[PDB]
């Protein structure tokens, strides 16, 4: 929601998943 | 290394990774002016514009007298 106030690899090649907030 | 609430009306901003992520300052910069509205009211004064759809009874027919006022 706020990612602002809060705060190895990724594949060349991966799937993703939605969140419950539509993200892949 | 407290309760906060998303404004009903907010702005965002895109992250590096292209992420449309609720900004506060904006939604604050709007808001505001959103404010100022309701208030001392908000004048057009100058401006021209086009608008299609602004069919009898719908959003657009009430933004136009908006911007006609």
């Amino acid at each position: 929601m706020n990612e602002s106030q809060i705060m190895e690899t990724i594949p060349f090649l991966h799937l993703r998943k939605k969140d419950e907030f539509g993200n892949w | 290394m407290k309760v906060e609430t998303i404004p009903f009306l907010h702005l965002r901003k895109k992250d590096e990774f292209g992420n449309w992520e609720y900004s506060k300052k904006l939604t604050g910069i709007y808001l505001d002016g959103l404010e100022a509205a309701a208030r001392s009211g908000l004048t057009f004064q100058g401006k021209h514009a086009l608008m299609t759809g602004a069919g009898a009874g719908s959003i657009g027919a009430e933004v136009l007298q908006g911007l006609l006022s």
